[PDB]
């Protein structure tokens, strides 16, 4: 033929079947292995997830969320994103004292379901109503986005405390039980309009700390609605949202982590 | 530990680069010593 | 084009010299005029040899940027570019990839140009040195005046002067000769006087009286002659033109490497276009489906190969220089190794080319001398009485005298002032009897009568230097039958006895076996002059004869020969034992040619030719089988009426091939014949009538010591110490490198499959990229360098020099059997092992293997700062990223970490470790420097930006451990096999 004679050609075909039989059966041990050294509830390693990230619902194109309110399918891209992430804070979602638990309707402390164990059933998880989320179809002028703390198991957010001087000084401070986010711009050409668990500008320490998905399905992490009725049209706006805290920080490189980075422009 | 719990989401990579420089130094001047045994 | 100088020349030698004059319009007295001169230099154009039109090195440096690999990064390259324009206009992007691997893929083609460029050079002068054989001015009679002018202003017809010391500015007629004598080596390779006068005195021309060639000089005498032939038209103008028109051609090692560049450029092309197909049926953007092509073209490209073999080539000329054999062209190396045929030049090659004492007849005896240089050999006689008597005859009959200021060197080598067969003589007695000059104080030299045309022998008169006689001795020496006839008494073992028929005939029976020898014989005699006959005051007449010359004592004969240098007959064996076939072809007689031949073993013993079987058998030539005669001798005159098949039957039936009084385009036409068979040849010479030979052969070696220029500019490799034996290390190192450049190939091969694997698992999965562009280049270009050129210093696995030389048409360098071993087997264990890596590294930061699958869409969404992992937690963009880099790190220190195992395994192709040892200090250099690159690379701060590599755990390094080990024993298990049966299953399959 090309190589070799047909006796060949075969002799040539039943190693390299044995042959990446084993070889596959051997990778496959050695990835049984590695999973057998790793828990269920826990992963190994979650310095590079460390300091929490803050993301929203408006799908940015580029950190951007342009549109025109004169314009119906402008803004019904972003409404479709935003409408994903509510649709999962219904009522109906939330039924029954199983899986789901009455918390404080007020900012409270951290609550400890026992350890990452199976020696108990589903970690039960704190209820949050959408309708914690004053004025938000959504603004079809003026965005009304919704920010949110990326998820890390054991994790306790801790706020800052009062000690010194800080950025909206002392203001509704709940320096016990509140992880506060201000958005800001200088530039000061908008109107900040901040909705939350119990009316705050945070997120409630309650619901802290997450147990993980196999321990903790159906669990849901509180949400900081956030609307610009901003008095100015036609020009993009470079607005930060920042949350503050001991375990919060930031990277020149990661601009996701702990903040955010919307480009709003209501060209209308 | 309980809410105490930093440890946990850190990690000293600036000692590791530390060490792992000193090993790759190590290793290379070890190199050098083999190789020189007669040039 | 250079068909017509390949033939022998034709002339006007046998004209008369006035008919000669007619052919030129020349006077034979007055020459030319000075009108007529001038005239005929603006017909015929200058005495002058032009140098044949040479390609730029412009051209050259480029040629080499468009060579397969080149060719598919510089597709690689724009294509990078190409991906970065459509960016720069779509989706402002302020990134730098694609406009900088694009900058560093350039420089990697222009990088690696150079190398390959350093590895194809052509040093060549030839036209030069001939150049340098004119002289600058030359000596004419114009207008019945002489006078000196521009040799380039010659023409033909004018009428030349030359005398002892000048050059022969052109071809010349001789029509006036006194004491005329000329050294022909330029066209013989033999540095003895020539006489020329103006009688023609052969039909040849290259061997009649009457002409005097240019590219040679007078030596002594005074000539007068007119110009036949000017610049290049002259016999050796023409030889300079086919020597440096003749063209190069590609070397064996040139043609290996073309070879895989076109295998492995069609893997490339076919997996690159195949994939490149197949991504866009799974509907990806063509923004994308470049991007991955991108990366296949360097996954498939070894990047850092070209500049390997360069290297290792390199780095074996320096031994090599080491051992006083340089190396012009760096393909050189290896041709030695390939050879299968060598043909040799006698004289000053095989040859020291000087003219020593090789046996003494005396005492009814045949004693034989030492030849070699250095005096390896043993004492012959001192105690005879007799030879006392004959050693004083040849130091006392003997004109012979060394140079001032050389009792430095060794006598054998010190220049000497006189013919051949005295300073032989000379050489002789000085080394066995110390000096000469003392000997020639003690017995004053009265009167001599120096050796005559007429008279065939020389004598001389001394007084003794014997205190109790202080009386006249009488010595002569000249043609052994001559000799002979003017003896009654021979010196046996000290005492005279009567000249009977008996010693008569033992002296013709000794005569002629040395004779058969190939050696030049002398008579040597003595005569104590009776002292009342002659008394102290007797003056002695050399012009008639005042003193008897008749009646004399015999004493001895002696033989002399230019033998082999000592290392020769060895290194004969020795290539013949490599299976190399070794032809004599010289410009020297047949008797001399054959003699040699026999000494060094070209003809063994017992092989005869057709004369031989003739001559013994006493039967005519015609009535011999030639199909029994496995040797042979071809005379230059017989050989020009052959035509080239003839020549290839001469060639294919005989092992033991002499091709003796052939001109220097006979020895390219005899090359030719053995390449065209398909032999890869070697050429060893060291005159100018070597150089079309040494420029067609495959590898031709010069002489550095004894070697004219011109041969040295036509070879590939000189030999800085005449050492012969330097062959023989040359065709050993030759076999050395080659399979050590399998070894370096498979080893860089190997690590082509785990850089491929990850972008088809990435198209075909959906998965996270496990391994970067930049990655695949810290690797090929950065990590597997050292360890990849170490294996050139891999000792032999077997007794190299035992096997036959290699066919260059079925043994390839890169072969089936290397792929399926570096490809389909150990390539695919590394690819696994660095894919192990990379699940692990995503595992343990919760990503497990099982949610991996059709991830990359949310993965390298930019605008996802929360995609879930198997755990639930959400991840920003760049926080995935950090880890997905890490996971580039790893994999790539994986590569290194099974490489380990590779760059052991490769250390071998039959042999285990365990055998061959770990005793390269190179290789174990290349271990420590590669890993210490890699921790470097991995713990450096800032290379995270540069290079994008991480930083990583102490236990992602042992990721690839288990899997480094698997191929360690894999291939330990495999070559255990190869030894355990020669047979061939594994052998056949996987033995490189
Ligand atoms: C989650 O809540 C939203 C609230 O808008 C539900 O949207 C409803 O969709 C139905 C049918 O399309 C409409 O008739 C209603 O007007 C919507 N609102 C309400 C309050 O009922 C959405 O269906 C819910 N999703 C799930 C899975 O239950
Ligand atoms: C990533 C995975 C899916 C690709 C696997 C590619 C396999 C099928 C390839 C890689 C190397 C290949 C082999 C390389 C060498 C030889 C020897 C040659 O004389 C015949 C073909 C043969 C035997 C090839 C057959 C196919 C082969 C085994
Ligand atoms: C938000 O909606 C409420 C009614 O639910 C209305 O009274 C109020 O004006 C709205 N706020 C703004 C700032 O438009
Ligand atoms: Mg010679
Ligand atoms: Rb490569
Ligand atoms: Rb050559
Ligand atoms: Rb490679």
């Amino acid at each position: 033929f090309l190589g070799r004679t047909g006796s060949s050609w075969f002799k040539i075909f039943l190693f390299y079947l044995i042959f990446y039989g084993c070889l596959a059966g051997i990778f496959i041990g050695t990835i049984q292995v590695l999973l057998l050294t790793l828990s269920d509830f826990e992963p190994k390693y979650q310095d590079r997830v460390a300091p929490p990230g803050l993301s929203h619902a408006p799908y940015a194109i580029k950190t951007e969320i342009s549109f025109s309110i004169s314009n119906p399918k402008s803004y019904e891209s972003f409404v479709k994103s935003m409408h994903k992430l509510m649709d999962l804070y219904n009522e109906s979602s939330q039924a029954g004292n199983s899986p789901f638990e009455d918390c404080s309707d007020t900012p409270a402390d951290y609550i400890k379901r026992g350890d990452l164990d199976d020696s108990q059933g589903q970690k039960k998880a704190c209820r949050f109503s959408r309708m914690w989320l004053k004025n938000c179809g959504y603004a079809e002028g003026k965005p009304c986005v919704v920010a949110k703390l990326n998820r890390i198991i054991g994790f306790y957010p801790k706020p800052l405390k009062n000690t010194t001087d800080l950025p909206e000084e002392l203001q509704a401070n709940y320096n016990q039980y509140v992880l506060p986010l201000r958005c800001a711009a200088r530039e000061k050409i908008g109107s900040i309009e901040y909705f939350g668990l119990g009316g705050y500008a945070g997120f409630p320490l309650q619901y802290y700390p997450y147990y993980g998905k196999r321990l903790q399905k159906k669990y849901l992490q509180p949400l900081l609605a956030i609307q610009f009725t901003n008095l100015t049209q036609n020009m993009e706006l470079r607005i930060e949202c920042k949350v503050y805290g001991e375990n919060i920080d930031y990277s020149e490189k990661d601009r996701f982590r702990g903040r955010f980075e919307v480009k709003i422009e209501v060209k209308s | 530990e309980g809410p105490d719990n930093d440890e946990r989401f850190t990690y000293d990579y600036y000692r590791l680069r530390v060490v792992g420089l000193i090993v790759a130094a190590v290793l290379c001047v070890i190199g050098i010593i083999i190789l020189l045994a007669g040039k | 084009l250079d068909e017509l100088k390949k033939e022998v020349s034709m002339d006007d030698h046998k004209l008369s010299l006035d008919e000669l004059h007619n052919k030129y319009g020349t006077d034979l007295t007055r020459g030319l005029t000075n009108a007529r001169a001038k005239e005929i230099l603006a017909r015929d154009g200058p005495n002058s040899l032009t140098p044949p039109p040479t390609t730029p090195e412009w051209i050259k440096f480029c040629r080499q940027l468009f060579g397969g690999f080149s060719i598919l990064l510089w597709i690689g390259a724009i294509l990078c570019f190409l991906a970065y324009g459509i960016q720069a206009a779509t989706e402002d992007e302020p990134a730098n990839d694609n406009l900088y691997l694009g900058v560093v893929l350039s420089t990697v083609v222009i990088v690696t140009g150079c190398f390959s460029y350093y590895q194809e050079a052509k040093s060549s002068r030839i036209m030069d040195s001939f150049k340098n054989m004119v002289p600058q001015q030359a000596l004419v009679i114009r207008d019945g005046e002489k006078s000196t002018i521009n040799a380039e202003f010659v023409v033909a017809g004018d009428l030349v002067e030359v005398k002892g010391g000048d050059r022969i500015p052109a071809d010349l007629r001789i029509i006036s000769a006194h004491g005329c004598k000329v050294d022909n080596s330029s066209l013989t390779g033999e540095s003895e006087p020539q006489t020329r006068s103006p009688e023609f005195s052969s039909e040849n021309p290259l061997e009649t009286r009457n002409i005097a060639f240019f590219s040679t000089n007078c030596v002594e005498g005074t000539a007068r002659g007119v110009v036949v032939y000017t610049g290049d038209r002259t016999v050796m103008g023409r030889i300079a033109t086919l020597a440096s028109g003749l063209e190069v051609g590609r070397t064996p090692i040139a043609i290996e490497i073309e070879h895989f560049i076109h295998i492995i450029t069609g893997v490339a092309v076919f997996l690159g276009v195949s994939f490149f197909i197949l991504s866009l049926i799974l509907g990806y953007s063509w923004l994308e489906a470049v991007i991955f092509l991108i990366g296949i073209i360097v996954a498939n490209v070894p990047e850092g190969l070209l500049a390997t073999v360069t290297v290792c080539l390199t780095l074996t000329a320096k031994r090599m220089a080491r051992k006083n054999c340089l190396v012009k062209n760096l393909e050189a190396v290896e041709t030695l190794g390939s050879t299968s045929t060598i043909c040799s030049d006698k004289t000053g090659t095989l040859t020291q080319n000087r003219m020593t004492v090789a046996h003494m007849w005396f005492d009814n005896q045949i004693h034989e001398a030492d030849t070699t240089e250095n005096q390896s050999g043993a004492a012959f006689d001192k105690t005879s009485a007799t030879w006392s008597a004959l050693s004083r005859i040849a130091a006392l009959c003997n004109r012979a005298v060394f140079q001032a200021g050389q009792d430095n060197v060794p006598i054998l080598k010190r220049s000497v002032a006189g013919d051949a067969s005295e300073s032989a003589l000379l050489k002789c007695i000085e080394l066995c009897c110390g000096s000469v000059q003392g000997m020639r104080d003690r017995n004053p030299k009265i009167v001599e009568i120096p050796f005559n045309s007429t008279n065939k022998y020389q004598l001389s008169i001394h007084e003794n230097e014997k205190s109790s006689e202080s009386r006249y001795l009488l010595v002569m020496k000249g043609a052994p039958e001559r000799i002979l006839d003017r003896c009654s008494t021979i010196l046996l073992n000290g005492a005279e006895e009567p000249l009977k028929e008996d010693m008569k005939e033992a002296f013709q029976n000794a005569y002629l076996e040395l004779g058969g020898l190939g050696e030049r014989v002398l008579g040597f005699c003595h005569f104590a002059l009776p002292e009342d006959k002659y008394n102290e005051g007797y003056p002695f007449d050399a012009d008639e004869p005042n003193f008897p010359t008749t009646d004399l004592c015999f004493v001895g004969l002696m033989a002399m020969i230019d033998p082999p240098r000592a290392a020769v007959p060895d290194a004969v064996g020795k290539c013949r034992s490599a299976g190399i076939k070794v032809i004599m072809v010289t410009g020297d007689h047949p008797i001399t040619a054959k003699a040699i031949a026999k000494g060094v073993g070209i003809i063994s013993e017992g092989n005869e030719t057709i004369e031989d079987i003739a001559a013994r058998l006493n039967i005519p030539i015609g009535q011999v089988n030639p199909r029994d005669a496995k040797a042979c001798v071809v005379h230059g005159s017989d050989l020009k009426d052959l035509s080239t098949e003839v020549l290839d039957d001469i060639l294919h039936y005989h092992t033991e091939i002499v091709f003796a009084r052939t001109s220097p385009q006979q020895k390219l036409i005899i090359v030719e014949g053995c390449q065209r068979q398909g032999a890869i040849v070697a050429v060893t010479g060291d005159g100018v009538n070597d150089s079309p030979a040494l420029k067609k052969a495959d590898i031709g070696v010069a002489m550095g010591i004894s070697g004219s220029d011109v041969s040295k500019q036509a070879a590939d490799m000189i030999l800085l110490d005449d050492n012969f034996a330097s062959i023989v290390t040359g065709v050993e190192e030759g076999r050395l490198i080659f399979d050590n450049l399998k070894k370096s190939i498979a080893y860089t091969l190997t690590s082509n499959i785990p850089e491929i694997t990850p972008f088809l698992v990435f198209i075909i999965g959906n998965v996270p990229l496990p391994l970067g562009t930049v990655t695949i280049l810290c690797i090929d270009l950065g990590t597997d360098m050292v360890p990849a050129i170490s294996l050139a210093y891999e000792q032999a696995e077997s007794d190299i020099m035992k096997r036959q030389p290699r066919n260059p048409k079925t043994d390839k360098l890169v072969n089936e059997r290397l792929i399926s071993m570096a490809y389909g087997q150990i390539g695919m264990i590394q690819a696994l092992g660095g894919f192990f890596s990379y699940f692990v590294i995503l595992a343990e930061n919760g990503f497990l293997p099982m949610d991996l699958i059709g991830k990359r869409v949310r993965w390298d969404d930019r605008w996802i700062s929360d995609v879930e992992d198997s755990f639930g937690q959400q991840w920003t963009y760049e926080q995935r990223k950090i880890v997905e880099f890490t996971c580039h790190t790893s994999f790539f220190i994986s590569i290194v970490v099974v490489q380990w195992a590779d760059l052991i395994i490769c250390k071998t192709r039959r042999n285990s470790i365990f055998q061959q040892g770990m005793k390269n200090k190179i290789l174990i250099f290349g271990l420590f420097e590669e890993t210490a690159l890699a921790a470097f690379l991995s713990y450096c701060p800032g290379t995270d930006v540069a290079l994008r590599m991480y930083p990583l755990k102490p236990s992602w390094w042992f990721c690839a451990f288990p899997y480094s080990l698997i191929i360690f024993l894999y291939d330990e298990m495999r070559r255990f096999i190869i030894r355990r049966s020669p047979g061939g299953w594994v052998e056949q399959e996987t033995y490189y």
